[PDB]
RNA sequence: GGCCUGCU
RNA sequence: AGUAGAAACAAGGCC
């Protein structure tokens, strides 16, 4: 006999095993090399699916772009990016009709924030391309960057502390003859008008790794500083829009998403009588982003602010103006290897445009020729469409758009539509009396969808009978079903610190089990291998075993000096106490009444010198990259000991010409721990204010003294040496 | 009147009160008058400040110039001239060391002998209507109020004030001296009303220069500027345009549903080529144990001792020689390397006390084995042009290798039982709650189910396998490192027992990014001949090393007992991944129990006891020449574990993309056996999607078989 | 008197003092989070690979005065190298573990009426009563329903005034508290607290936790209460309803 | 899936019997005094060796070929794959 | 041969 | 050689 686990799905029903279906116990594909290729193909496909429309040069970059907006209609099913502006505007004219007052309540609320903004809301993003050294750095870093730039270069209106003026001074930088920058290897280089403009019209592009469900890589791309503080206001828009509109389900979670699905569906099917027939397509896009136009985001961003003022239509709209005129840098470049010689070299993707093409292949080569006549500086015009996703909020509107268009009232037909619609993913239900009915609404839902520049992917889709469907990697049959698949990556120890850990193994058990239906023995089983992976992983074993280990004897001694033992942590080699009841409580509480005072005294010391809090933002929130989805963070429950350290950093940074950072970085570091002691809510509020540091401090050196003295330690001996140390390092500062 | 601020006051007080006006947003050209009013009072600030200071009595020491001394202290402390955070700093400061009220608005000055605020205003109008004025704004106030105007007059309320007249007398000398000094100015025609208290502002955010045309680029492409495409827009409105263009639009753009029955599905076709071969990073199903019978625990003891004193159990070593050749490498370095891993053992043995850990020479055997001084060195392109050779590296699709029958039977003997215990599970907090018992007796069925598996056999191996290489790897950077494969197991009897497969011997590993690969060469005794499967071990060398006497009822066998030797690599991210296999257990036992929870929600009633002992109800978990065999629920959770482990350990893209694109095509066909009407768009962009992941993976093609089974069983 | 003398050091440097006068205090924020430190993509697998090495995590120069630089064999516990982007040195975990058999010790009788919510958590549950568990399908409804048990009706903003009263009484500025809940909430807080030493930015971390209410969709049957959703996991599942009995009730 | 069994009735102990269904499948039996009892898909113990299933994918037919049949075979079988209404057998 | 780094 | 798979590793750089 031989054993098949597929044929099990011939009793149970394939939902209801299709966890089996999910090989996520393996490592996941990862690529290795350079991402240019991919970036270069995806520019290719993005110009050929748009190869109709019409070709201009800009005047201020130089480059060329494609516009098909209102090109020729499509005559096949291939993608095609040929949107119309009148249509679009249609729909969101039927779109505002069936939802009055959205456009204009949203456009309030969005022009609140952002005369409301600060720029330190910039801070609070991932890697953004810092166009000062032309490569991808923390968002805090990149923006510290250009600000210095501006400044240095006379663009000081950011001073105001407004985002609304950094984008001010952002824009009064495009008409400038000759700006400013830094370069080590300090080399001050002067740009010239077009270069900033492209270096500020720029993409930086990259390979997403860790992507599970597809055989082949794909590439990403991450927009700089100048283009981030509109692409914010503009998705807090779209935000608002689409959080008045129940036919969304982007901006919220899964729960959400799972009681919205099954919400649509009985109210499709429970509402239609017995003569109308109901189906369910599970629909996926293909080439969503490559096939979405900027120009048509401005159409519909201009039609929602009509009525509104001059300056919050005009600062909504610079976005899609300079996404129309975006450019994407190649990516890494390319290695090449000589197995004759015995040698490698890594060729930058700057010199695409000029390198011979002996070096590559038959595809790279046509890739190469196809897109050498978009290369400007070193970056491709990517004009046509989208790269990956930064409006999807926007997309989604369009999207709910062409769902809400088949109301009943617009298809003036028996047949009908509904669903729900999540950037790239899709589930229609559509009722006709009759299968011609329901074949005809599906045709006009396809072509609709096509006059938009959204393209239905036929090989991903399949259409059924309602009661039986798949969205997002959820699938309802008669009632959403568990999977426990897409959070098994999960389940391991996370990598922020011991107890950090520990607590969030816990939440992570208890969540799965409250949402995804993990089974009582199954969550004891998942706490029993997470307890092992985390004293194997952090050397922390029950101290009354002889596993050897660098960490062994501190902990055997810990073990034998301990009197009540069953207090003792498992960061410290102690008993597990936890259970299915206990899932929600801290380690440290629940061992607390066992603990040993001495060791609970020197376990949880204020002043240990491991534990370190930095803002309010990061006490207690650890951000964790799910898998099959973006990035998320958490809140866990975790008592402040002395495991909450933080671990290492890379220390590449010694080897590199980029090495001044680290002493800028231990400067600032110095100052803002001078500035907390000084204001000791520096970190709780962030302050706020147009005064410099060394005001602030000394002032408030004086006041402090003052006030110490009506009552406390200092002395009029102490008061005076403070007062004239105030006065030494206010002249001190005049020169 | 600028011109005045220039002439007469200090600079400290003019860049103070420009300082005070760039706080509130207001430009000076506009209006200035507020300045030297605002600046006036800042002066009297000072100069009321100033020149008063205490000693340890009230009765304030008043000196004209501060001496050396620590008597500096100053009678009245400024709260203006600061910012608003700062002047709310002080404020919230004094109330809470001086135990006094929280006034509502700026206050001036403090004070100690009254222990108390100053709001100090001189205005333009007489006094006996300003104070009352600032009074009735300022609510219940027991801050003392005092005010001068032009005139020359003073009042205040308690008919106090609180410090020497001719500071006063000062203060109306300073005042006149600013009247009749406008007189030969003559500002009088606005100086008594100049201020009404006006706060408004429009925010501007225009567009205009380069940012202008690049906006007159992004239009549709039969439009000029964005003020007429804003005009187009705001004046346009829904006439019926799609249903023009749906009309125009050519009908060949259609979404067709081809309908799904039980004749259009093919079977997936699977490629043809050379035999697949293994992958896995050590033995599964020859694997061979070396045993001791010790009571240590998995991770209690030391692996070199425990490693030699499993080998000294056997008995019948022989001079090693070659049996089947890796037929790409160079087996007399495998000999060579074999051997000298003997010698070095025993050299361990003889000395004092067994090392935790043992490094290697670096011999030219194992030097060519774990691909050393291999790496091409990188240059830069300007010195390397004209070299011929010189071009990309090899990025094409993977060769192309057909399904072999050995991968079935590896997994169906994966699937079956074994005479010993490989799962110690650690300790929980004792069950308090019946659903926590209930828990406990589940979990303890599914323990029972498969500790006796060779699927968790597996798991432990590379678990403890992965783990060694990593921690070697990140300790012993540069030198070649000795670890024994070591697994320990619990007998039927109870009595534990330690197992050596073999040795593995890890290489360089400066591993920078999670896809560096670090070699090591890998040694595993086993029992079955290579030359009746030798396909399956292409990238294997297998030696001759001795000869082993398991008690049969033949005799006794004396079979021959092989070395199976071979240089296989890993990275940090599939070594992570490697060992976190216990997750396999997890997604098995999770699959059973949502079954059973499935089932029970139907009887009312926890259905464990009799699923795990009745063994009434079975499922289909594999076919049979005669036909489709099913197997008790404790099969099946071997099955899927097996499963379940076999997609940790051969984990590839291959197999991601056949799982989704396969997935979808089993909810088709489960929508078809459903009897939903299930219709497809285009099914053979579907098939084409499924079939370009099935290349060279052994798992991947055994999973496409086994599709196509189903989907041949299933349709019926 | 230490902390403008530190002030005084940092400013007879020059581009310390360049960037004390130039920096404004808006740009506070973005200064402190200036870092070279990439967020880590993977950290699982740096965890299980940088715990593998010597010295891997992190701690304040003054570890290098309360600590011996060995151990009892001379196993180090700490090095002296600083980190890259700090002034903190790099040292073993053992010296965690030391800290704990031989370090200074203090009284944490505190702690408890610091962290209320967690110990409040670990007080309902030890004193709570099972039941029967019940083999029945549940119809989970999915509903928006309160977390947090302890919330005193106040928002984010509506308790952050609060908190920064509680915790920095100073730096409050225009804002004086009108509601008399909250006046309540302050003395309580203010006298319960007035010497604890743990931290203000996790005592106003925690006070936040506790004060402010949280809302969080899930998929409920039976229950509703804020003590009866943190034991969600424990009291519904599948196919089975256990009845429990928090100790507050 | 539906199912329909034939070839049961009145029969001689040591008697044989052909059931058949028309559509992995097997057989089932039902005593007047007992839930369900396993017959074949392997044939159980108290039946083994006197009974034979087999089946006719061409036809889409399961068949019970029961030889020296005992009193203690009198049941309704039900054939399965989905159950059947089953066919009475009585010896 | 000596020393530096391992997400920069 | 080996790992791996649309590009890489099989140490890097600095003296």
């Amino acid at each position: 006999m031989d054993v098949n686990p597929t044929l099990l799905f011939l009793k149970v029903p394939a939902q209801n095993a299709i966890s089996t279906t999910f090989p996520y116990t393996g490592d996941p594909p990862y690529s290795h090399g350079t991402g240019t290729g991919y970036t270069m193909d995806t520019v290719n496909r993005t110009h050929q699916y748009s190869e109709k429309g019409r070709w201009t040069t800009n005047t201020e970059t130089g480059a060329p772009q494609l516009n098909p907006i209102d090109g020729p209609l499509p005559e096949d099913n291939e993608p095609s990016g040929y949107a119309q502006t009148d249509c679009v505007l249609e729909a969101m004219a039927f779109l505002e009709e069936s939802h009055p007052g959205i456009f204009e309540n949203s456009c309030l609320e969005t022009m609140e924030v952002v005369q409301q903004t600060r720029v330190d809301k910039l801070t609070q993003g991932r890697q953004t391309y810092d166009w000062t050294l032309n490569r991808n750095q923390p968002a805090a870093t990149a923006l510290a960057n250009t600000i210095e730039v501006f400044r240095s270069n006379g663009l000081t209106a950011n001073e105001s502390g407004r985002l609304i003026d950094f984008l001010k001074d952002v824009m009064e930088s495009m008409d400038k003859e000759e700006m400013e920058i830094t370069t080590h290897f300090k080399k001050k280089q002067r740009l010239n008008k077009r270069s900033y403009l492209i270096r500020a019209l720029t993409l930086n592009t990259m390979t997403k790794d860790a992507e599970r469900g597809k055989l082949k890589r794909r590439a990403i791309a991450t927009p700089g500083m100048q283009i981030r503080g509109f692409v914010y206001f503009v998705e807090t828009l779209a935000r608002s829009i689409c959080e008045k509109l129940e036919q969304s389900g982007l901006p919220v979670g899964g729960n959400e998403k799972k009681a919205k699905l099954a919400n649509v569906v009985r109210k499709m099917m429970t509402n239609s009588q017995d003569t109308e027939l109901s189906f369910t397509i599970t629909g996926d896009n293909t080439k969503w982003n490559e096939n979405q136009n900027p120009r048509m985001f401005l159409a519909m961003i201009t039609y929602i602010t009509r009525n509104q003022p001059e300056w919050f239509r005009n600062v909504l709209s610079i976005a899609p103006i300079m996404f129309s005129n975006k450019m994407a840098r190649l990516g890494k470049g390319y290695m090449f290897e000589s197995k004759s010689m015995k040698l490698r070299t890594q060729i930058p993707a700057e010199m695409l445009a000029s390198i011979d093409l002996k070096y590559f292949n038959d595809s790279t080569r046509k890739k190469i020729e196809k897109i050498r006549p978009l290369l400007i500086d070193g970056t491709a015009s990517l004009s046509p469409g989208m790269m990956m996703g930064m409006f999807n909020m926007l997309s989604t509107v369009l999207g709910v758009s062409i769902l809400n268009l088949g109301q009943k009232r617009y298809t003036k037909t028996t047949y009908w539509w509904d669903g729900l619609q999540s950037s790239d993913d899709f589930a229609l239900i559509v009722n006709a009396p009759n299968h011609e009915g329901i074949q005809a609404g599906v045709d006009r839902f396809y072509r609709t969808c096509k006059l938009l520049g959204i393209n239905m992917s036929k090989k991903k889709s399949y259409i059924n009978r309602t009661g039986t469907f798949e969205f997002t990697s959820f699938f309802y049959r008669y009632g959403f079903v568990a999977n426990f698949s897409m959070e098994l990556p999960s389940f391991g120890v996370s990598g922020i610190n011991e107890s950090a850990d520990m607590s969030i193994g816990v939440t992570v058990i208890k969540n799965n089990m409250i949402n995804n239906d993990l089974g009582p023995a199954t969550a004891q089983m998942a706490l029993q291998l997470f307890i092992k992976d985390y004293r194997y992983t952090y050397r922390c074993h029950r101290g009354d075993t002889q596993i050897q280990t660098r960490r062994s004897f501190e902990i055997k001694k810990l073990w034998e000096q301990t009197r009540s033992k069953a207090g003792l942590l498992v960061s410290d080699g102690g008993p597990n106490l936890y259970n299915i009841r206990n899932l929600h409580i801290p380690e440290v509480c629940l061992k607390w009444e066992l603990m040993d005072e001495d060791y609970q005294g020197r376990l949880c010391n204020p002043l240990n010198p491991f534990v370190s809090h930095k803002e309010i933002e990061s006490v207690n929130n650890a951000v964790m990259m799910p898998a099959h989805g973006p990035a998320k963070n958490m809140e866990y429950d975790a008592v402040a000991t002395t495991h909450s350290w933080i671990p290492k950093r890379n220390r590449s940074i010694l080897n590199t010409s980029q090495r001044g950072i680290l002493e800028d970085e231990q400067m600032y570091q110095k100052c803002c721990n001078l500035f907390e002691k000084f204001f000791p809510s520096s970190s709780y509020r962030r302050p706020v204010g147009i005064s410099s540091m060394v005001e602030a401090m000394v002032s408030r050196a004086r006041i402090d003294a003052r006030i110490d003295f009506e009552s406390g330690r200092i002395k009029k001996e102490e008061f005076a040496e403070i007062m004239k140390i105030c006065s030494t390092i206010e002249e001190l500062r005049r020169q | 009147m600028e011109d005045f601020v220039r002439q007469c006051f200090n600079p400290m007080i003019v860049e103070l009160a420009e300082k005070a006006m760039k706080e509130y947003g207001e430009d000076l050209k506009i209006e200035t008058n507020k300045f030297a009013a605002i600046c006036t009072h800042l002066e009297v600030c000072f100069m009321y400040s100033d020149f008063h200071f205490i000693n340890e009595r009230g009765e304030s020491i008043i000196v004209e110039s501060g001496d050396p001394n620590a008597l500096l202290k100053h009678r009245f402390e400024i709260i203006e001239g600061r910012d608003r955070t700062m002047a709310w700093t002080v404020v919230n400061s004094i109330c809470n060391t001086t135990g006094a009220e929280k006034p509502k608005f700026l206050p001036d000055l403090y004070d100690y002998k009254e222990n108390r605020f100053i709001e100090i205003g001189v205005t333009r109008r007489e006094v006996h209507i300003y104070y009352l004025e600032k009074a009735n704004k300022i609510k219940s106030e027991k801050t003392h109020i005092h005010i001068f105007s032009f005139t020359g007059e003073e009042m205040a309320t308690k008919a106090d004030y609180t410090l020497d007249e001719e500071s006063r007398a000062r203060i109306k000398t300073r005042l006149f001296t600013i009247r009749q000094e406008m007189a030969s100015r003559g500002l009088w025609d606005s100086f008594r009303q100049s201020e009404r208290g006006e706060e408004t502002i429009e925010e501007r955010f225009e567009i205009t220069g380069t940012m202008r045309r690049l906006a007159d680029q992004s239009l549709p492409p039969n439009f000029s500027s964005l003020e007429n495409f804003r005009a187009y827009v705001d004046g346009f409105e829904p006439n019926g345009y799609i249903e023009g263009k749906l009309s125009q639009m050519s009908k060949e753009v259609n979404a067709r549903i081809e309908p799904f029955l039980k004749t259009t599905p093919r079977p997936l076709r699977l490629p043809d080529g050379p035999p697949c071969s293994q992958r896995s990073k050590f033995l599964l199903m020859d694997a061979l144990k070396l045993s001791i019978e010790d009571p240590s625990h998995e991770g209690e003891g030391i692996p070199l001792y425990d490693a030699i004193k499993c080998m000294r159990t056997f008995f019948g070593w022989k001079e090693p020689n070659v049996v089947k050749p890796h037929e790409k490498g160079i087996n007399p370095n495998y000999l060579l390397a074999w051997k000298q891993v003997l010698a070095e053992l025993q050299d361990i043995e003889n000395e004092e006390k067994i090392p935790k850990t043992k490094n290697m020479k670096k011999t030219s055997q194992l030097k060519w084995a774990l691909g050393e001084n291999m790496a091409p060195e990188k240059v830069d392109f300007d010195d390397c042009k004209d070299v011929s050779d010189l071009k990309q590296y090899d990025s094409d699709e993977p060769e192309l290798r057909s399904l072999a029958s050995w991968i079935q039977s590896e997994f169906n003997k994966a699937c079956e039982l074994t005479d010993s215990s490989w799962i110690e599970l650690d300790e929980i907090g004792e069950d308090v709650a019946p659903i926590e018992h209930i828990a406990s007796m589940r979990r303890n069925y599914f323990t029972a189910e498969v500790s006796h598996c060779r699927a968790t056999e597996y798991i432990m191996k590379g678990v403890y396998i992965n783990t060694a290489l990593l921690n070697a790897s990140c300790a012993a950077m540069d030198d070649f490192q000795l670890i024994p494969m070591i697994s320990k197991c619990r007998t039927k009897e109870g009595r534990r027992k330690t197992n050596l497969y073999g040795f593995i011997i890890k290489g360089r590993s400066h591993l920078r990014n999670d896809t560096d690969v670090v070699n090591f060469v890998s040694m595993e005794f086993s029992l079955t001949d290579p030359r009746l499967e030798p396909h399956k071990w292409e990238k294997y060398c297998v030696l001759e090393i001795g000869d082993m006497l398991l008690r049969s009822a033949i005799g006794q066998v004396s079979r021959p007992m092989f070395l199976y030797v071979r240089t296989n690599g890993t990275s940090k991210i599939k070594m992570k991944w490697g060992m976190e296999m216990r997750r396999c257990l997890l997604q098995s036992l999770q699959q059973i129990e949502s079954m059973i929870e499935a089932e029970s929600s139907v009887k009312e009633k926890d259905m464990t006891k009799e699923f795990f002992e009745n063994k009434s109800e079975t499922w289909p978990i594999g076919e049979s020449p005669k036909g489709v065999e099913e197997g008790s629920i404790g099969k099946v959770c071997r099955t899927l574990l097996a499963k379940s482990v076999f997609n940790s350990l051969y984990a590839s893209p291959q197999l991601e993309g056949f799982s989704a694109e396969s997935r979808k095509l089993l909810l088709i066909v489960q929508a078809l056996r459903d009897n939903l009407e299930p219709g497809t768009f285009d099914l053979g962009g579907l098939y084409e999607a499924i079939e370009e992941c099935l290349i060279n993976d052994p798992w991947v093609l055994l999973n496409a078989s086994w599709f196509n089974s189903f989907l041949t069983h299933a349709l019926r | 008197m230490e902390r403008i003398k530190e002030l005084r050091d940092l400013m007879s440097q020059s581009r310390t003092r360049e960037i004390l006068t130039k920096t404004t205090v808006d740009h506070m924020a973005i200064i402190k989070k200036y870092t070279s430190g990439r967020q880590e993509k993977n950290p699982a697998l740096r965890m299980k690979w940088m715990m593998a090495m010597k010295y891997p995590i992190t701690a304040d120069k003054r570890i290098m005065e309360m600590i011996p630089e060995r151990n009892e064999q001379g196993q180090t516990l700490w090095s002296k190298t600083n980190d890259a982007g700090s002034d903190r040195v790099m040292v073993s975990p053992l010296a965690v573990t030391w800290w704990n058999r031989n370090g200074p010790t203090t009284s944490a009788v505190h702690y408890p009426k610091i962290y209320k919510t967690y110990f409040e958590k670990v007080e309902r549950l030890k004193h709570g009563t099972f039941g029967p568990v019940h083999f029945r399908n549940q119809v989970k409804i999915r509903r928006r329903v309160d977390i947090n048990p302890g919330h005193a009706d106040l928002s984010a903003k509506e308790a952050q005034d609060v908190i920064m009263e509680v915790v920095f009484p100073n730096e409050v500025g225009a804002r004086i508290l009108t509601s008399e809940s909250q006046l309540t909430i302050t003395k309580e807080k203010k006298e319960e607290l007035q010497d604890c030493k743990i931290s203000p930015l996790m005592v106003a971390y925690m006070l936040e936790r506790e004060l402010v209410r949280k809302t969080r969709f899930l998929p409920v049957a039976g229950g509703t209460s804020s003590v009866y959703i943190e034991v969600l996991h424990l009291t519904q599942g599948t196919c089975w309803e256990q009845m429990y009995t928090p100790g507050g009730e | 899936v539906q199912l329909q069994e034939s070839g049961g009735g009145l029969v001689q102990p040591g008697g044989s019997l052909r059931l058949s269904c028309a559509a992995a499948m097997g057989w089932y039996r039902q005593v007047p005094g007992k839930e369900r009892e396993l017959v074949a898909t392997n044939f159980a113990d108290s039946a083994r060796g006197r009974f034979t299933i087999s089946r006719g994918n061409a036809k889409n037919t399961v068949y019970l070929q029961m030889n020296n049949l005992k009193p203690e075979d009198t049941a309704v079988y039900y054939c399965w794959s989905t159950w059947g209404q089953g066919t009475q057998v009585t010896v």
